[PDB]
């Protein structure tokens, strides 16, 4: 009987390498088929109509906003934009399964989480425009959203950095003892960074109530997953860290919802991490949910038309007000570097003010506040 | 001035600082490699037994994780005191520090912050640490707006400065000169107290030349001042910089306006070292007062060597000879 | 002088440099995120089709891995040209660069080395890159003995400098000013050529003031010189530093001895920026020649902002106003 | 049928998290029992006597050297020392299975690899003393060995950095096409660093002929593995990267030998990575091999006595010559920073020479060359 502290195991008397099973991987959990039909009645969450309609309206409203801001980017009205196409169901379905005060870390494809938590169109827009309504003060590139009120930690561009941070926040929540989970979104690309390894391992050994939500769409920019990893996706990594793992159909809001609801329930009760890998495309979550609504009698062509019209108008009202707002005062380039402003930073602020008094005609001052 | 004191060496004054913080702040936790049993330099002895295994705990062996983890704790408002085992091993966490911690508040418009984070780390040469147990990384961090870098010269200084870091509302790196951990003890107040950040201390007044240093190197320049006075009749003002960024430009400039001469010394390599920032700034503010060129007596531009350490360090003879030349310019 | 040339913008001159290297060195490989299809800035277009998928290939998304991997290739003597996608994302690899690449040769007594490694990376501001698409990290690397840091101002300069990095027997970081990638073309020789490392270039001779900069900022100071001449009757010597470390101290000091005045400019933040190293060095060597304080016109000590970029950069008006004050001191 | 590029998998219609199996982990491969008896005759490598005696003599000679240098460290004659206790069989058994030109990366516990490749006692000693015979020029802490002639890449103190480097060297070897493997040693502690994740993944996706050799002794300094990870040791991670993996009894030189021989054979032929996790203690490899030798008639008490005596004398001859050598010229602090010496570095070298002319009486000059 083996006496090694590092591992709990029998002896074996024959040489045998462990082979990965990548050809038949962790199967993909699905609740509804491509026609919006429930496959297995015992798995139906039976979400009420009001809630299912809110999922549908959040996904479509996001998609409307994507269309417009993507065009805005194309004309150089905004400098950058990441869309949410194919990712609407992973984000709205997972968000619906959280408590509203569960803390969210993510990156570029998580606008749907905010949309579900009713973040105003005005504030999505203010950030992309860097205008005076932006609580981010116009400091970051577009789509770098954050909302303290809606427990959505500000996005930063370096990939995977939020993963070990999300673990620290989950640990602090555990100690604070008020029944909260953290969720942390990242793509399959970002899962290759050393920080993913750091976060997964810390969550397991420190026993943190965290959901890791990996969006696997098969691509990181131009890099197919065949160049990204050789195991069975991200889900097969979870068990090697001691993490409970599942793979789900990212086009199925109900599958995403079910897996997130159950991961949240068990993460908070047991203080242990859960890994969800949602398979998406770089057959669509919106049209699948649409088919489901129709079979229930809960949507029709007329409501679809009226909703496309109303959501286009809401987005265009926001878009135009966002474009017409001034940018923040250029003084705001100097605040919040530290909480207080160091005397030497204030001196740099004063030198800018002095500079703009002599040379101001050469700066775009008329677009900026004060 | 500060109530009851007892004799403490540098590591004990750190433990005292950390004890006082945990006692008064229910959110505070301490974590890193090997901190549970007391740490490899004994700075956390007794804290886990006293405060509980959920407040004083070991992490997996991963510096980028330790810092990322500390940032996430601080994001919720809780005090996170992270340890990195040697300053030489802070580099895996460099992206978490520079791109994340330092920018957390700015980039969010102050919606989020990790101000309640402090990273402590043993620092500086030790006689035989060679390449990876000797480093002074402070100049790497001085070029990153949004963090504070603080380095004490003694036990009394270390406890007061560490308490300020821990309570400061900005992410702080506190570098502890490991050669002083078991060196001479001094009297250190038992109860908490603070020493202000971004404030240099004139430890000895002088009229001919300003000497500036931080950490162990403060003791070297104190000795240099003593050699100058005795051998040369020269009166040195000795200044402990204490905070690397944001640094105390006024105290250094006011001293140089009085003396007209400056020598800056640090163990870190010359090129890109923090003495160049001090020198170029004092040159700008005290140009007309300068009697001689500002002199920098630093480690050589090489990695930190094992067997050649005695010949590498900016010791008192190196500093003294530069001071002598500067006085004769 | 150099044989047949054709018009190339900065990205095409990089491709030309990389093509010439692969053609003449059978061991050379190029690797990083998204390089196979040509790269996100088009610097590797056509190379994989021409040289094969085993020589021009994508890595997993992991900067510390890319650099570690490049070091191991170079350890065998093969040329490794690693790409980091934005200079802002070089920080995960900071420990691989600073503790490993820079020290590889020293610490082994030259038994092993990774001199055949070069890391290229887009660098500098771009109008709208904000915090993580704008950075100029060169001062972080200047404090690390054992690496070379090189930054071109143009297509002609970029190809000659990159070829020198790639062939140099030390690990090199080559920072490509991404705002110039698609900017104006110039004539660039088709066949390989070298521009020496650690050599500044006086691009315009002057008698009143020395201006020093690197990258895009060279074009800014050229314009400043033109404004000074026209508005002030002032004659500027304009110097492209080109290599950050080891830097060309002699050319800068010889110019300042002639002019008695120096203004250094760079996009990176003032504190800890590389201008402080140049300033403190010239102050030491040209103390007696200095008519006015060495002036540093740098980015502010903040993270790089999105909407406020126009007010952040050390533009020609910022530089000109400092020059004006310096001329009047 | 699922159409996702990221993973090859069926659908599943029921919610099921994948649970790690840590209680019954990857079993531990063993060839000989604690009495030096072969358990399964078909697994016996039947190494010839000359080779098995060389394994035994290398392990014991290492252990002799450890005893003496450990004492040297205790008296402050050397400043630092890492021993090899419990690790002699993992290192000598794996080294014996490599070709002599296979390139080795490791860290602190790999002296046995060098001992097996006949690295002179004089050179082990020269490095710990930083004397004139050190090819490392006295620049690194003791036990930071490197030998270009014996394809043993110089050790550096930062943990795990050599893992992605070893992958790059394996890739370059693949392209050079002359049938060479790289082996890369690291502890279970170092396997938590982001660089381990980097190296494992790059090896699999870039198809590198590398053996990852993880020594799992249950401790990283004071940290038990319960604080280091929660999966089934390091071996269970391999499959999640697409890497063929095995766990072996680190006290059994034959098990270590067999697994390394087979990993080398398949790594070089297939250009793919192999992970070996060798379980050790922080029942001993030397005494187990000793029992084996006796049962063969290949060793006895008299030879054991004579060998302890001879190896003690060889080590003491080396130790005393090492102590009596001068240290290298202090000029060597400046060379090899770059290949050539930059003009400004040479100026610093000259300033030191100038300094030592005036102040030399205050430096320990009499111990140093020239
Ligand atoms: C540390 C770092 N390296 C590189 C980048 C450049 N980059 C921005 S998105 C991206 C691909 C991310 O892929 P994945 O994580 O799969 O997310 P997806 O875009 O498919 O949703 C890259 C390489 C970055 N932002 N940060
Ligand atoms: C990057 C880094 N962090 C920390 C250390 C300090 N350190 C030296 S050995 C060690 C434990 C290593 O444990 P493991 O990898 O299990 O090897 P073992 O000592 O058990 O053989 C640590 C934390 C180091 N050298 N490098
Ligand atoms: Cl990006
Ligand atoms: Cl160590
Ligand atoms: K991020
Ligand atoms: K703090
Ligand atoms: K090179
Ligand atoms: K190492
Ligand atoms: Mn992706
Ligand atoms: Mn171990």
């Amino acid at each position: 009987k083996p006496q090694f502290p590092g591992a709990s195991a029998e002896f074996i008397d024959k040489l045998e390498f462990i082979q990965p099973n990548v050809i038949s991987g962790i199967p993909i959990y699905r609740v509804m088929d491509r026609q919006g039909q429930i496959i297995n009645p015992s798995e139906d969450p039976h979400l009420p109509k009001e809630k299912v309609l809110k999922l549908y309206k959040s996904m479509t409203l996001l998609n409307t906003m994507d269309r417009i801001l993507y065009e805005s980017q194309r004309q150089g009205r905004i400098s950058f934009y990441m869309t949410n196409y194919g990712e609407e169901g992973t984000h709205v379905g997972s968000a619906a399964a959280l408590d509203n005060t569960d803390l969210v870390f993510g990156q570029y494809r998580e606008a749907g989480v905010l949309m579900y938590r009713d973040y105003p169109l005005e504030l999505f827009m203010a950030q992309c425009y860097g205008n005076i309504s932006d609580l981010g003060k116009g400091r970051q590139m577009p789509v770098h959203y954050g909302c303290k009120e809606r427990h959505f930690v500000t996005i930063s561009s370096p990939l995977a950095t939020q993963i070990p941070q999300a673990v620290g926040a989950a640990y602090a929540a555990k100690r604070a003892n008020a029944n909260r989970v953290v969720i942390c979104y990242f793509g399959e690309g970002a899962a290759s960074e050393g920080d993913a390894h750091a976060g997964f391992n810390f969550a397991a050994t420190l026993e943190c109530p965290i959901i890791f939500f990996c969006r696997n769409n098969g691509y990181a920019i131009s890099t197919p997953t065949s160049e990204q990893y050789r195991g069975d996706g991200i889900a097969a990594r979870g068990p090697g860290y001691g993490i409970m793992s599942i793979r789900v159909d990212g086009n199925d809001v109900f599958a995403v919802y079910n897996a997130t609801k159950e991961a949240r329930r068990r993460a908070v009760a047991e203080n242990q991490p859960f890994l969800i890998e949602a398979m998406t495309y770089r057959d669509h979550p919106i049209s699948r949910l649409r088919h489901y609504l129709l079979s229930q009698g809960w949507w029709d062509e007329e409501q679809e038309k009226a909703w496309r019209k109303q959501s286009r108008r809401k987005v265009m009202e926001a878009f135009e007000q966002a474009e017409r707002k001034p940018k923040p005062n250029p003084n705001l380039l100097f605040s919040d570097v530290y909480q207080e402003m160091p005397a030497q930073l204030r001196k740099q602020q004063e030198s800018l003010a002095r500079h703009l008094q002599t040379y101001g005609e050469h700066y775009p001052l008329d677009h900026f506040d004060k | 001035e500060y109530g009851q004191t007892q004799k403490m060496n540098l590591f004990q004054s750190v433990t005292s600082a950390l004890d006082n913080s945990l006692a008064k702040d229910p959110t505070a936790v301490i974590f890193g490699e090997d901190v549970a049993f007391g740490g490899v330099f004994r700075c956390t002895v007794g804290l886990r037994d006293k405060y509980g295994k959920d407040r004083v705990f070991n992490t997996p062996l991963c510096e980028q994780g330790i810092v990322g983890f500390g940032i996430g704790i601080a994001v919720t408002g809780a005090t996170a005191i992270a340890e990195i085992q040697f300053a030489d091993y802070i580099f895996p966490a460099f992206d978490q520090i520079v791109n994340e911690a330092a920018k957390y508040r700015y980039r969010s418009g102050d919606l989020f912050n990790c101000g309640s984070l402090t990273i402590r780390s043993p620092w500086g040469c030790v006689g035989h640490g060679a390449l990876y147990h000797s480093q002074s990384p402070e100049a790497f961090f001085a070029h990153c707006p949004g963090i504070k870098v603080v380095i004490p010269r003694s036990p009394f200084q270390a406890k007061g400065l560490l308490l300020s870091c821990i309570e400061d509302k900005n992410p702080c790196i506190f570098f502890e000169p490991k050669i002083l951990y078991r060196a001479a003890a001094e009297e250190v107040p038992i109860e908490p107290y603070n020493i202000p950040l971004s404030q240099a201390e004139v430890i000895q007044e002088g009229s001919d030349v300003t000497l500036v240093a931080w950490g162990t190197q403060v003791h070297v320049i104190r000795e240099v001042a003593s050699m100058a006075k005795e051998k040369l009749g020269v009166s040195c003002e000795v200044i402990d910089l204490r905070t690397i960024i944001p640094w105390d430009v006024d105290t250094i400039c006011k001293s140089v306006i009085k003396t007209g001469r400056l020598l800056i010394s640090h163990e870190a390599p010359l090129t890109g070292g923090f003495a160049s920032e001090i020198s170029s700034t004092v040159q700008e503010e005290c140009f007309l007062n300068l009697e001689a060129p500002i002199s920098r007596v630093c480690g050589y531009d090489t990695p930190f060597p094992h067997i050649f350490e005695p010949f590498y360090i900016p010791d008192k003879w190196k500093c003294y000879d530069a001071l002598r030349k500067m006085i004769n310019y």
